[PDB]
């Protein structure tokens, strides 16, 4: 687990987990 | 007085995030518009507003974007897909995959 999984996966699933990650707030910053 | 190139059908900018670049781009080349296919380089764009286009991007997505990604991506469209990694490169990437494996 390391960002280059993230650059890994193709477009559709990377919105599609951005999405998730974004409105769930796990790390997401506010600054 | 002649300048650009002659449109037909022009595509209005997408919301939020693709608006978000498009605006930024006709006050760099001080252009009328921003179409979704348009290419900055038919535009008016060239080298030297990529350069700062990049630093653009850097404060207004507070993410880290290389040069060769504007160009590799010549349009509002093409573009969003870099933000899409870029913005995931921010968030954490452990908690990142037990989010990932769960997605549809």
């Amino acid at each position: 687990m390391n960002n280059n999984e993230l650059t890994s996966l193709p477009l559709a699933e990377r919105k599609r987990l951005l999405e998730l990650a974004k409105a769930a707030k796990l790390s997401r910053q506010h600054y | 007085d002649h300048s650009s190139v002659i449109t037909q059908e022009y595509a209005a900018p997408q919301g939020e995030i693709e608006e978000q670049l498009a605006d930024i781009w006709q006050t760099i080349l001080k252009i009328d518009r921003i179409g979704r296919y348009d290419n900055f380089f038919e535009l008016g764009g060239h080298s030297l507003l990529v350069l700062q286009l990049q630093s653009r991007i850097n404060e207004i997505f507070d993410v880290d974007i290389s040069i060769q990604q504007l160009f590799a991506h010549p349009s509002i469209c093409q573009l969003e897909e870099c933000i899409i990694n870029a913005q995931l490169l921010q968030f954490d990437a452990d908690s990142l995959q037990d989010i990932y494996k769960s997605m549809e």
